[PDB]
RNA sequence: GUGGCGCCCGAACAGGGAC
């Protein structure tokens, strides 16, 4: 075995806020103690916990990481181990992720990180607590994968040495690769066996694919301005979209509403009116001009179910500086569990964020802070987020 | 017997001292000599001022929960604290000293210094260390570190025999096996809880409602009764508390409406007190009823007609909200109450057309796996915010000055209906909605007024029914008495239909 | 001289929004 010293630099020992989750997590904690990865020592000192249940699985998978410390210590470990943001994602058919989460859990664990290796073990009604759940490569700590940068490379060596067009990338609990998917699946089968060779495990299936995601091209408000209601909504979004698409000009728009008519007043179109209408509809429908993503500049999220179980989820940093026009619809085993539906939808889109610029910045989901803190575990799939109940501005893409 | 450093010695004086235990130091020195709690002393020191506990002010040294109905009903209680501290670090095993004579005899205290900022957690850690072998031998036992005593469970005289053997197993590390536990009385005399398997509840309660006082006694009795009201249902202090806004001498009593309610509230408590224990076999059935006037209550019970526990729901915020807002809040809060007592979630059995809220839920900007258990209460909004039109495309709006803006809103209508709002010292937002309400009051049932500001839409969209500002209650009533309503929002500085002809009244 | 927890309130930092 072998490892290396720290690259540390925070101390928010806080962890998190289910009788069954706690009756089922103890099992993994005890299993790890039986083997020995996480120590049971919690009385001395003053990290987060989570349980998950996703596709193709029966048990409750443990979850642990601390965004506060993670981000705090992000600088050195991530900068010393920086990805050349491999942008070879478009030219592909599918990609799977690393189901394995203990291959790196077999490294020679660290100690000095115990004071920054916080954990937690709550107690029902403050009655039955546990000391604590520890060491390097526990379950996350992105820097940790960077420390497994040598392991990821040791593996990419024979893998890519077998499949040149098979590009090998790494991710937190995920690896990253339009050839035949079946060949992709075998490549993974052989890589699972390979790992087996040098003592690694591989604990249906989604296998996210590039060819499916796209940029939803926002559409027009109406075919015509028959009613001032439709035209008002159209202009309202034009004005607010002006911060994004400045082409919106009211040199004649206001004059177009010539008389002081009413909301639903029937309305045909004139020459200049219809001309400007077509001109700007295409204008906005034009590509995204001047918006370019730079991993140095972080991004922001904007998620909303768009009413009927659909979802309007974007990724952008500056106001009106939309980097991704993603969407979401058709939540299987959903469409009535609103929270869950968008939970999975927004997780997905997080991944698309990662492929667009690498990261997945904090979200501003609309759930009640209580509601989100009380139902994030129910369907936990994959950070620090805020909350919005904002007005309609995304209501410019479609209906 | 067993144990598990520094700060991130010291010197500390005291203030004029107590002469009663003045020679307690020379006696506690021997008490600790025998239990090796202190040594004889390196400049280390903390302050000391108290008695007959010869404690010390470790403030300077610092500077250097389950629910009464949160346990099942096995036939056994085990409560026993060994002191329980001086029975188990070196840089810190010598610096604890003190003295204030008229040699300044201080020495090297070296055992658990109850009072050090954090010692409770160490006591709990050892408590757990003792419990570790207890679960190794018979994990069937339940333990709770509520205090430094024991809360144990083993369902009896036969079970008590094995319980004594364990108490004695505690004695190994110098623990107590005293035949003086608070077993006789299920009621946890200590720490204000009338505990009993058959029935769980708070023991301490009284309310001297005789004279007309409202200064601090009122706050004390409202918070006490409510914090204690876990299983005392039939009380509310939203009103009573909503009027006491930052007073501790103002002696001004309450309304007779609230007061009257208060009378009832007090009287109800008189009724017997029996909160139910925890039930592992089956979950609970929950119904939440609106106590009228924003007031709301909820019960968490597994026994029908035998309310295992109770709860309230009056947590509001923001400007306006709705019955569904309270519902969602109450659900989150009760959910957490459940997770604290049981962990599960009781049957959300209350009186709503689930489809009706379903449409609400798909209306709002907002996981109640619930049921539409019918009951007389009325949980619903009273306005229908359409998404299509019917309504002379009103033109209400208004600007003013940043300095004071002196209210003075106005509104027009595509049929000629214009109305002003000389609001005395009013803000642009406020007056906009007030003037719109005024246009609404003379309006027909089918009335669509296109707003000209965001605040108005923001609120209207959220189907506001409750009201703190009387103008808001006024529109609530107008929306209910109206049927056809279409709402719109628009900016200024653009110009459409009639909006500049209207906005040309910022000052005059 | 003091604190734990809780409670009733207040103040306040930050963020967003509006003018």
């Amino acid at each position: 075995i072998e490892t290396v010293p720290v690259k540390l630099k925070d101390g928010p020992k806080v962890k998190q806020w289910t009788e069954e989750k706690i009756k089922a997590l103890v099992e993994i904690c005890t299993e790890m103690e039986k083997e020995g990865k996480i120590s049971k020592i919690g009385p001395e000192n003053p990290t987060p916990v989570f349980a998950i249940k996703k596709k193709d699985s029966t048990k409750w998978r443990k979850l642990v990481d601390f965004r506060e410390l993670n981000k705090r210590t992000q600088d050195f470990w991530e900068v010393q181990l920086g990805i050349p943001h491999p942008a070879g994602l478009k030219k592909k058919k599918s990609v799977t992720v690393l189901d394995v989460g203990d291959a790196y859990f077999s490294v020679p664990l660290d100690e000095d990180f115990r004071k920054y290796t916080a954990f937690t073990i709550p107690s029902i009604n403050n009655e039955t607590p546990g000391i604590r759940y520890y060491n390097v490569l526990p379950q996350g700590w992105k820097g940790s994968p960077a420390i497994f940068q040598s392991s990821m490379t040791k593996i990419l060596e024979p893998f890519k040495k077998q499949n040149p067009d098979i590009v090998i990338y790494q991710y937190m609990d995920d690896l990253y690769v339009d050839l035949e998917i079946g060949q992709h699946r075998t490549k993974i089968e052989e890589l699972r066996q390979h790992l087996l060779r040098w003592g690694l495990t591989t604990p249906m299936g989604y296998e996210l694919h590039p060819d499916k995601w796209t940029v939803q091209p926002i559409v027009l408000p109406e075919k015509d301005s028959w009613t001032v209601n439709d035209i008002q909504k159209l202009v309202g979004k034009l004005n607010w979209a002006s911060q994004i698409y400045p082409g919106i000009k009211v040199r004649q728009l206001s004059k177009l509403l010539r008389g002081t008519k009413a909301l639903t007043e029937v309305i045909p179109l004139t020459e200049e009116a219809e001309l400007e209408l077509a001109e700007n509809r295409e204008i906005l429908k034009e590509p995204v001009h001047g918006v370019y993503y730079d991993p140095s500049k972080d991004l922001i999220a904007e998620i909303q179910k768009q009413g009927q179980g659909q979802w309007t989820y974007q990724i952008y940093q500056e106001p009106f500086k939309n980097l991704k026009t993603g969407k979401y619809a058709r939540m299987r085993g959903a469409h009535t569990n609103d929270v869950k539906q968008l939970t999975e939808a927004v997780q997905k889109i997080t991944t698309e964020s990662i492929v667009i610029w690498g990261k997945t910045p904090k979200f501003k989901l609309p759930i009640q802070k209580e509601t989100w803190e009380t139902w994030w575990t129910e369907y936990w799939q994959a950070p620090e987020w805020e909350f919005v109940n904002t007005p309609p501005l995304v209501k410019l893409w479609y209906q | 017997i067993e144990t598990v450093k520094l700060k991130p010695g010291p010197k500390v004086k005291q203030w004029p001292l107590t002469e009663e235990k003045i020679k307690a130091l020379v006696e506690i020195c021997t008490e600790m000599e025998k239990e090796g709690k202190i040594s004889k002393i390196n400049p280390y020191n903390t302050p000391v001022f108290a008695i007959w506990r010869k404690l010390v002010d470790f403030r300077e040294l610092n500077k250097r929960i389950p629910h009464p109905a949160g346990l099942k009903k096995k036939k056994s209680v085990t409560v026993l604290d060994v002191d329980a501290y001086f029975s188990v670090d070196e840089d810190f095993r010598k610096y604890t000293a003190f003295t204030i004579p008229s040699p300044g005899i201080r020495y090297q205290y070296n055992v658990l210094p109850q009072g050090w900022k954090g010692s409770p957690a160490i006591f709990q850690s050892s408590m757990t260390k003792i419990l570790e072998p207890f679960k190794k031998q018979n994990p069937d036992i339940v333990i709770y570190q509520y205090m430094d005593d024991l809360y144990v469970g083993s369902d009896i005289g036969q079970h008590r025999t094995k319980i004594e053997e364990l108490r004695q197993h505690l004695l190994r590390w110098g623990l107590t096996t005293p035949d003086k536990k608070h077993q006789k009385e299920p009621p946890f005399l200590w720490m204000g809880y009338e505990l009993h398997p058959d029935k769980w509840t708070v023991q301490p309660i009284v309310l001297p409602e005789k004279d007309s006082w409202t200064v601090n006694d009122i706050c004390k009795l409202v918070g006490k009764l409510n914090w204690a009201s876990q299983i005392y249902p039939g009380i509310k202090v939203r009103q009573l508390s909503k009027l006491l806004r930052g007073t501790l001498t103002e002696v001004i009593p309450l309304t007779e409406e609230a007061e009257l309610e208060l009378a009832e509230n007090r009287e109800i408590l008189k009724e017997p007190v029996h909160g139910v224990y925890y039930d592992p076999s089956k979950d609970l059935i929950a119904e939440i009823q609106k106590q009228g006037q924003g007031q709301w209550t909820y019960q968490i019970y597994q026994e029908p007609f035998k309310n295992l526990k109770t709860g309230k729901y009056a947590r509001m915020r923001g400007a306006h909200t709705n019955d569904v807002k309270q519902l969602t809040e109450a659900v989150q809060k009760i959910t957490t109450e459940s997770i604290v007592i049981w962990g599960k979630t009781p049957k959300f059995k209350l009186p709503i057309q689930k489809e009706t809220w379903e449409t609400w839920w798909t209306e709002y900007w907002q996981i109640p796996e619930w049921e539409f258990v019918n009951t007389p209460p009325l949980v619903k909004l009273w306005y229908q915010l359409e998404k299509e039109p019917i309504a002379e495309t009103f033109y209400v709006d208004g600007a003013a000055n940043r300095e004071t803006k002196l209210g003075k809103a106005g509104y027009v209508t595509n049929k000629g209906r214009q109305k002003v709002v000389p609001l005395t010292n009013t803000t642009n937002q406020k007056t906009q909605l007030q003037a719109i309400y005024l246009a609404l009051q003379d309006s027909g049932l089918e009335v669509n007024i296109v707003t000209d500001s965001q605040y108005a839409l923001g609120i209207i969209q959220a189907q506001p029914d409750k009201s703190e500002s009387e103008l808001v209650n006024q529109i609530i009533e107008q929306l209910i008495k109206k049927e056809k309503v279409y709402l719109a929002w628009v900016p200024a500085h653009k110009g459409i239909g009639g909006n500049e002809q209207v906005d040309k009244l910022v000052s005059a």
